[PDB]
C-alpha cells in the first residue's frame, strides 16, 4: 500500500502510516417487541436492531442517565450513547474501535517491523479476525518465532528487546523509543 | 444589585518630567528604590501530531464505498503524503531546539541551592513544582499511549467522554510526543545548573561553577550598581528577590496572559480534532449521514449516486484540515526559532538589549516545559522613588587643563552625604549613592569646555 | 515625440580596490569628507478592523430568506466568531506596542530645541509636521464615528461616493481604532523627549537629561570620530544635519519607496471591503441578484430552491474574507513585533549593529504616526572622499622590547601634516585628521614582531 | 539477508559535572585541545517566478470557448494582476539584498588569498569550485532562455522531457532571473574581499586591508585565547583550519541537512509547476479532457454546457495556484530578510552573540550563491579535553587592603607549571596555558571579602 501511494518501487526510509483494522462484526442482538435467542449479549461488536434504530457497537451494563422513556440516549453529535431495554437495565452503546497501524520501513536493508499504536499487546495475535488487508506474512518470515512486544509507544511486531543506549535511529518511535536498523 | 456601567476616558500616565538646562552642569533623575519583579512569556515549539486514514474517514469497510473510493484514491494518497511531511518538519524543529539548550557542562543539582535565595524551581529529586502547576491548572484532557486504547473499550468507566477514544472510530491518531517528557525535564535541569554564570567572558567554553549568589552579584554590578551597596544590601536583596518569585505561586489564573496563552494553544489543538469529528455527521445533501443505512434503504442506481455526494464532501473536509495544519506547522516552526534564540540569550547570558524580557533591565531568566512549548520566567529590576540631583560632565584641574576626568559607569553629582567632605561625589547609574571619587571610578579623557574647573581638592590625579 | 527604447546593460558598481600588502606595515582607506543623510521605513502594525452583521450580508430582512438562512445558521455564528477572534488580536498587538514606546521619564518639550539643530519635528502646541504631511499625501476616504452616518443620509451632498456609507448598506461595520489619535501623538512625544540621551551606560534607570546638541557629540565620538575634530567642526555639523532633515520636505512621493508602502497598507483595506460590495451583485446562476425581485416573480416551490443557490455562494464569500483577515492580522501582529524591537533599540539607543537602520553606521533616529502603524527615520553618517595612507599595526620602544602600544578607536598612521614633528600620528577611525600620539589615545600591548621599531622619540612610555 | 530491527532508547548524553564549592575559592573548568570545525546553512531567497497565460491554460483558442469564457474573463484578468503583484515583489527583495551586500570597497582577489590556509574558495579566474559543487549535485532541469524553445521543437533530441518545453503548451512562462549569474558572482566575491577586516572599531568606515592570517589571530584573541599562545602555534592552527575545510568536498550528500534543504527548494518549485500541467488531462465530470474533441463529438446544445463545466474547473485550478503562490512568496521575502541580518553580521563581523552559526564561539564566516537563495559556512571552535582546576575570585596585598586586582579575559589559577615560581598564574578564557601574572592582564577593582590575600610576593603592584 506504501509503495502504492508513493508511486515507486523505492519508498525513502521512515516511519508510515497504513490503514487500520477494522472492527469485527459479531452476532445480532435485536429488540423489537410487538427470534431467539438474541435479546443480549454482551458482547464485542455485535450488529444491532432496536425497534427500527440500526448500527453496529458494543453494549455494557451501566448506570441510569435520563429520561427513562424516551428510549435512546445521545450525544451533541447525535451519536447514539446508549440504550433502555425492556428488561429494565440500562446499557450504554460505545460503537466500536479499532486498531491504528503503521511501518517502520528501513530502505537501506529492505527490512520492515509493525507498530500496532496504543492497542496493547493483549489485544494481539498471530493471525488477526478483523481485518485490513489479505496478508502480513512478510513480517511473519521472522515473527512465526516471536511473541508481540509490549512498549510505552505501543504493541509492536519483530522489535526484540536489544536495551541499547543510540544518539539517533533515524527512525524514531517517539517517547524516548528508537528502532535501531 | 449593580446599578449601571460608566463611561471612562482612557488615562494617559504622564513621565516624569525633569527639566532641561543650559550650561554647564545639569539635572539628572536617579532611582533611590529598587525592586525586583518578575514577567513571564509563553512561546509555543510545537502542533500537537496527527495522522488520519483516510480510507477510514471517508467510509467504514462499505463495500460500495470502497468500490467508489477508487476513482478517487489519489486524494487520499495526496493527504496523507502531506500530514506526513507536516509531522516530519515537527520532529525536526524539535531537535534543534534541543540540541541548543544543551550544555557541555554543568554544576550538580543539590538541595540549598542559591543560599539565601528560595529557588522553587528545584527539581523533587522529576518535572519542578512550577511544571506541575502548569500541567495542573490546564484543562486539557488525559493523554493515551498508557493504557490508550483500553480507556475506549468497555474496560472501564460509563463516564469516559474523551475525544482520545473517538480517534478510534474516526480513523484519527495522535502521534507520541518525540522526545519523552523525562528527557525534557533533563534538558532543563541541565541549563539550570549551567547557571552561575555566563560571566567572566563569553563563557561557551570555561565554566565558572560558582555560587548562585555570587553570580547574582556580578549581574547587579553589570547594570551600574556598585559595589559598595551591594556588599551592605546583601541579605536587603535576598528578600526582594525571594519576594518576586513568591509571587508566582498566585500567578497561574487566566487573568496573566502568559499562562492564558497556555490555556489557549491547547484549546486549538483541540477545536481541530472536534472540526473533523462533527463533519462525520454533516450530510451533504445525501438522504443519510449514515453509510450503512444510506444502503439498506435505496436500489443500487440511487445508492451510487448519494454516496458519491457524501464522499466529495468528506474529500473536502479533509483537504481543508490539511491546509489548515500545514499554516499552523509553519508559525510553530518560526516560533520555536524565536525560542531558540531567547535560550541563547536571556537564560544562558545577562542581556544588554532591553526590548527582550521584563522592562527592568536584565538579570537572569528561567526557563521550564509547558504544554506544546516553553515557558520562560524574567527576573528584572524596577526603579522607583526617583530623586533629582546636580551633576557635572566631567571635572578637570583649574591649575592644569589637561589633566581631566570623567565617570566610568556612574556619574558626578554634587555632593550631598555629610560623611564626605570633597565638593563632588560618584554614584552608580541604577541607584543613587555617593562615594569619594577615587582612580577606580574614573577615566581620563581629553579636556572639554564644559568641564568644571577644580580649585583645589581632586584626589585622581592628587596633583 | 520619443524615439525608441535603448537596450542596456545594468551597471556594476565596482568597489574601491585597496591593494593588499605583505610585511610588517599595511595600505588604509580613510574618509576625509563625510555628509549626512537619512533613509526612511513603514511598518505596520495594524489592520484595519470589520465586522459583519450576519444576518443581513446574506439578506436584507426578507422572510422568504430568513426561514432558509436558519439551515445555515451556524456558518454565521462561525463566521462572527472569527471576525471577533481577529479584532481582539488586533487590540492587543497595539496595547503591547504602545506599553514598551513609553519612557517612564523625559524633558518637556519647548520650541527652539536642539539649539542650531532645525528639529521641525516638534509638535506644533497636536500632531507634527511630518506627521501632517503623511496624511494629507495619502488619498484615504475621510473617516466616520463623527458624524459618520449622517453624511449617508440625505442630509448631506449629491456628491457622497464614500464605501464607508456603503457599510450600512452591506451590514459591514468597520470598528473605530483603539487608541485615539491624540493619546498616540502624546506617546511619540514622549520618545522625542526620552532623546539626548541613551547614553552614560544604563539609560534603564537614570535620566541624563543634557542638550540635544551635546548627547549628538557623543554619538559622533562612539563612532571613531575624535572630539578634537568635533569642537572645531560644530557649526559645520549642525549645518550638514540640517540640510539631511530638510530633504524630508521633498521626500513624500510614490517613488519614495517607503512612502509608497503606507500607501498601498491603505489600498489593501480599501480593496479588501470592495470584494464584499461586489458580491452583492454577483448572481450564482440565480435568476436575479435581488432576493425581493426574485421573490416577486416566482412561485414559492422554485423560489426557495432560486433563493438557495444564491445564499450557498454568499457565505462562501463570507467563508473566503474571513479567512483572508486572519492571514493578515497574522502577518500585521509578526511585523508589530518588529516594530517593538527597532523602538527599543533603533530609537531609545545608537546601535552599533549595521544591518538595521540607515547604512551609514547609526546616530540617532526618529518615529512619527502613520496610517496603521510606524514610520521610522534614520539620521546616518555617509563616507566619502576616501584617501589610502600608510599604517601599523603598532609601536615599540627600540631599547626597551617589553613596551608596546596599540592604538585605541583609531590607528597609527605614518605623518602627512606640517604641523606634527613626529614620526607617527594618531587618526580617528571614521574620520581622517592626524593628531599626536598621547597616551589618552594608546593601550599597552604585549610585544609582537609586527610592531615598529622606534630608534627614539615616542611620548606613550617617555622611556 | 539482515535480522531483525532493534528497540532501544534514546541515549542521553550528561554534561560534564563540574563539583559546586563554597568559601574563597572555586573549581575551574576549561579546554586544553581546541579544533576547527563547520557548520552550513542555506537561506532561500526567492521563489521561481511564474506567469500563465490564463486565456491559453483554459481552452486552446477553440472558438466555442473563447465565446463562454468571456462571461469569466474577469477571473483570468484577477488572475494575471496577483500574479504580476508577486513577481514584482520578488525582484524588490532581491535588489534590497543586494544592496546591502555589496561593500564600499575591498581588497583584490588573488591567488595564494590566506597564505598557509588553503581558500579553495577563491573564484577559478567564474562561480567557484564550492558552487559549482553544489549547483552539480542538485538535480534541477537545465534552465531555458538559450537556446530556449527551440529544445521544444523538432530540431533537437528525441530524448528530451523538459516540462520547460510543456510551458508552451500549457501557456507557463518561467520569467529570467533578476540579477544574471555573473553578477551574482561579483557581488559574492565582494565579501570574500572585505574579510580582513571587520575590527579594529567602527569597519562603516575605514579598511584595515591586512592579511587574512593576521585578521584570524585577532579573532582568536577575541575569544580569550592568549597572544602567546597564538604565536607559537601558528602552523598548527593553520593546519587545523584546513582539515576543517578540507571535509567541504565530502559535505555534499543528502545526509547534510543543509544541502537536503537546498534540495527540496528545486523539488517544490517543480511541483507547483506540475501540478497545472496534470490537471490539463482532469477531466471535471466533462466527457473529454479536450476541448477540440468534446466540440467535435457534440450538437451545440449540449456542446456548451459540457465545455462550460469543464472551464469553471480549469478557472478553480488557477486559482488555487495563485493562492499558493502568494503564500510562498511571502515565506520567501522573510526568509530573505533573515539572510540580509546574517550578511550584515556573520559574515561582515565576528559575532559575540553564541547560539547563531555554529555552536562554538564565532570565528569568519563565508557565504556562497545557492538555488533560489544563500549558503552560509560556519568556522568555529570547538573545546575538548576539559580539566579541572583552582581558581580564585581576584587577589591582593595582605600588606595593604586597598591593593586588589582581578584578571581581564581570563582567570587566576593556583600554578601547575614547573617554568613559574610565582603562586598564581594568569590563564586564558578559551585554552589551558599559564602565564605570569602582569599588569597587562589585569585590572585594579574594589576590595572584596573573596580576594585572596597575598602574603608576598605579587608584580602588579609590585608593592
Ligand atoms: C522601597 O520600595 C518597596 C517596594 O517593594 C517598599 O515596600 C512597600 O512599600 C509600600 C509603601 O506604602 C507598602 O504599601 C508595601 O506594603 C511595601 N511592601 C511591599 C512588599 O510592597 C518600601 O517601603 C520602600 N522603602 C524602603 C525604605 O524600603
Ligand atoms: C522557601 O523555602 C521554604 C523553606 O525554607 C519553603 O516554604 C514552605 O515549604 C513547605 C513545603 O512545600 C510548605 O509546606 C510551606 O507552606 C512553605 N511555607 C510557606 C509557603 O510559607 C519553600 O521551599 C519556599 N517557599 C517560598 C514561598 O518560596
Ligand atoms: C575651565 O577652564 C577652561 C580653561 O581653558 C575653560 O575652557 C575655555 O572656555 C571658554 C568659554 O567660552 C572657551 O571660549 C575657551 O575656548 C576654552 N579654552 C580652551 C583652551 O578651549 C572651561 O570653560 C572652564 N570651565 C567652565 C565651566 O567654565
Ligand atoms: C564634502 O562633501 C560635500 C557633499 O556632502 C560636497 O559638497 C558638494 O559637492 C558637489 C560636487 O559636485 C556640489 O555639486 C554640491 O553643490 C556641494 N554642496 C552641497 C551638496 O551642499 C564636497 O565634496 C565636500 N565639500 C567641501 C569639502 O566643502
Ligand atoms: C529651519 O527652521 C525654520 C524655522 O525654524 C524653517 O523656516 C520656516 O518653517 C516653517 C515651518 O517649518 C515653514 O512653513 C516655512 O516655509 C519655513 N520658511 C523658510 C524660509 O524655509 C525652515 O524651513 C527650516 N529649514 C530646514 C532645512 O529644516
Ligand atoms: C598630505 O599632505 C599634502 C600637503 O600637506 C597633501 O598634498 C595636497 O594634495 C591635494 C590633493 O589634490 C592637492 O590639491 C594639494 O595641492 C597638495 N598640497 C601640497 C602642498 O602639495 C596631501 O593630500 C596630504 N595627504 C596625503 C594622503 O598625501
Ligand atoms: C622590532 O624588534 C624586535 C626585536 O626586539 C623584532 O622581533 C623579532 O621577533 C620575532 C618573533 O616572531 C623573532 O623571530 C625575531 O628574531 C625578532 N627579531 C630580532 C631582530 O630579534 C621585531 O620584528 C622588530 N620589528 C620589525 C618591524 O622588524
Ligand atoms: C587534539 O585534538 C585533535 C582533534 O580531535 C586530535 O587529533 C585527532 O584525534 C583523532 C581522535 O580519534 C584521531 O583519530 C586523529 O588521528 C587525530 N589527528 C588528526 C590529524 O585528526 C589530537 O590527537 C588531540 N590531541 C590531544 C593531545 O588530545
Ligand atoms: C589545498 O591546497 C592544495 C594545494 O596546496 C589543493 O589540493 C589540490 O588541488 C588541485 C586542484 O583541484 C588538485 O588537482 C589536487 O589533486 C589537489 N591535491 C590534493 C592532495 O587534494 C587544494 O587547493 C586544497 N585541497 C584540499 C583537499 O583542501
Ligand atoms: C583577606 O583580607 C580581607 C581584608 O580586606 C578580608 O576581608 C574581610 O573579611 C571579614 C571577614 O568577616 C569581613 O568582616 C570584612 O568586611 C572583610 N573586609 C572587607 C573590606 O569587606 C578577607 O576575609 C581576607 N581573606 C582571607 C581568605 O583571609
Ligand atoms: C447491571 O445489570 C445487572 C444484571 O445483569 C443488575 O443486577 C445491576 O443492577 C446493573 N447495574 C447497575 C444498574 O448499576
Ligand atoms: C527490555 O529490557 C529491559 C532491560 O532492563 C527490561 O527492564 C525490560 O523488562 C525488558 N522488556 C520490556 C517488555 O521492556
Ligand atoms: C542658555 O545658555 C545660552 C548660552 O549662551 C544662553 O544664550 C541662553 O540664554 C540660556 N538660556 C536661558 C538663560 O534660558
Ligand atoms: C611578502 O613577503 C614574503 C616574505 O619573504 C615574500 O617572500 C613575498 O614575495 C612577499 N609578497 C609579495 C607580493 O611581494
Ligand atoms: C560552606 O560554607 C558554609 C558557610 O559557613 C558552611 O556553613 C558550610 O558548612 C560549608 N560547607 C558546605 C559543604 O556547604
Amino acid at each position: 500500500q506504501l509503495h502504492c501511494s508513493y508511486e515507486s518501487f523505492d519508498v525513502e526510509s521512515g516511519v508510515y502510516s497504513v490503514s487500520s483494522f477494522e472492527a469485527k462484526p459479531s452476532g445480532s442482538v435485536v429488540e423489537q417487541a410487538e427470534d431467539t435467542k438474541i435479546a443480549s449479549q454482551l458482547g464485542n461488536c455485535v450488529e444491532y436492531s432496536l425497534y427500527g434504530v440500526s448500527g453496529r457497537g458494543v453494549f455494557q451494563n451501566c448506570t441510569a442517565v435520563g429520561v427513562r422513556q424516551q428510549r435512546f440516549v445521545y450525544d451533541a453529535y447525535q451519536n447514539l450513547v446508549g440504550y433502555y431495554s425492556d428488561d429494565g437495565n440500562y446499557y450504554c452503546l460505545r460503537a466500536c474501535v479499532s486498531v491504528p497501524v503503521s511501518v517502520i520501513y528501513d530502505k537501506e536493508t529492505k527490512t520492515h517491523a509493525t507498530l500496532f499504536g496504543s492497542v496493547a499487546c493483549e489485544h494481539i495475535s498471530s493471525t488477526m479476525s478483523q481485518y485490513s488487508r489479505s496478508t502480513r506474512s512478510m513480517l511473519k518470515r521472522r515473527d512465526s518465532t516471536y511473541g508481540p512486544l509490549q512498549t510505552p509507544v505501543g504493541c509492536v511486531l519483530g522489535l526484540v528487546n536489544s536495551s541499547l543506549f543510540v544518539e539517533d535511529c533515524k527512525l524514531p518511535l517517539g517517547q524516548s523509543l528508537c528502532a535501531l536498523p | 444589585v449593580p446599578g449601571e456601567m460608566r463611561l471612562a476616558s482612557i488615562a494617559f500616565n504622564h513621565p516624569i518630567q525633569v527639566d532641561q538646562l543650559n550650561s554647564s552642569y545639569f539635572k539628572l533623575s536617579i532611582p533611590t528604590n529598587f525592586s525586583f519583579g518578575v514577567t513571564q512569556e509563553y512561546i509555543q515549539t510545537t502542533i500537537q501530531k496527527v495522522t488520519v486514514d483516510c480510507k477510514q474517514y471517508v467510509c467504514n469497510g462499505f463495500q460500495k464505498c470502497e468500490q467508489l473510493l477508487r476513482e478517487y484514491g489519489q486524494f487520499c494518497s495526496k493527504i496523507n503524503q502531506a500530514l506526513h511531511g507536516a509531522n516530519l518538519r515537527q520532529d525536526d524543529s524539535v531537535r534543534n531546539l534541543f540540541a541548543s539548550v544543551k550544555s557541555s557542562q554543568s554544576s550538580p543539582i543539590i538541595p540549598g541551592f542559591g543560599g539565601d535565595f528560595n529557588l522553587t524551581l528545584l527539581e523533587p529529586v522529576a518535572r519542578s513544582a512550577i511544571e506541575d502547576l502548569l500541567f495542573d491548572k490546564v484543562t486539557i484532557a488525559d493523554p493515551g499511549y498508557m493504557q490508550g486504547y483500553d480507556d475506549c473499550m468497555q474496560q472501564g468507566p460509563a463516564s469516559a467522554r474523551d475525544l482520545i477514544c473517538a480517534q478510534y472510530v474516526a480513523g484519527y491518531k495522535v502521534l507520541p510526543p518525540l522526545m519523552d517528557v523525562n528527557m525534557e525535564a533533563a534538558y532543563t535541569s541541565s541549563l539550570l545548573g549551567s547557571i552561575a554564570g555566563v560571566g567572566w567572558t563569553a563563557g561557551l567554553s570555561s565554566f565558572a561553577a560558582i555560587p548562585f549568589a555570587q553570580s547574582i552579584f556580578y549581574r547587579l554590578n553589570g547594570v551600574g550598581i556598585t559595589q559598595q551597596v551591594l556588599s551592605e544590601n546583601q541579605k536587603l536583596i535576598a528578600n526582594k528577590f525571594n519576594q518576586a518569585l513568591g509571587a508566582m505561586q498566585t500567578g497561574f489564573t487566566t487573568t496573566n496572559e502568559a499562562f492564558h496563552k497556555v490555556q489557549d494553544a491547547v484549546n486549538n489543538n483541540a477545536q481541530a480534532l472536534s472540526k473533523l469529528a462533527s463533519e462525520l455527521s454533516n450530510t451533504f445533501g445525501a438522504i443519510s449521514a449514515s453509510i450503512g443505512d444510506i444502503i439498506q434503504r435505496l436500489d443500487p442506481p440511487e445508492q451510487d449516486a448519494q454516496i458519491d455526494r457524501l464522499i466529495n464532501g468528506r474529500l473536502t473536509t479533509l483537504n481543508a484540515f490539511v491546509a489548515q495544519q500545514l499554516v499552523r506547522s509553519e508559525s510553530a516552526a518560526l516560533s520555536a526559532q524565536l525560542a531558540k534564540d531567547k535560550v541563547n540569550e536571556c537564560v544562558k547570558a545577562q542581556s544588554k538589549r532591553s526590548g527582550f524580557c521584563g522592562q527592568g533591565t536584565h538579570i537572569v531568566s528561567f526557563v521550564v516545559n509547558a504544554p506544546n512549548g516553553l515557558y520562560f520566567m524574567h527576573v528584572g529590576y524596577y526603579p522607583s522613588n526617583h530623586i533629582e540631583v546636580v551633576s557635572a560632565y566631567g571635572l578637570c584641574d583649574a591649575a592644569n587643563p589637561t589633566n581631566c576626568i570623567a565617570p566610568v559607569n556612574g556619574y558626578f553629582i554634587k555632593t550631598n552625604n555629610t560623611r564626605i567632605v570633597d565638593e563632588w561625589s560618584y554614584t552608580g547609574s541604577s541607584f543613587y549613592a555617593p562615594e569619594p571619587i577615587t582612580s577606580l571610578n574614573t577615566k581620563y579623557v581629553a579636556p572639554q569646555v564644559t568641564y568644571q574647573n577644580i580649585s583645589t581638592n581632586l584626589p585622581p590625579p592628587l596633583l
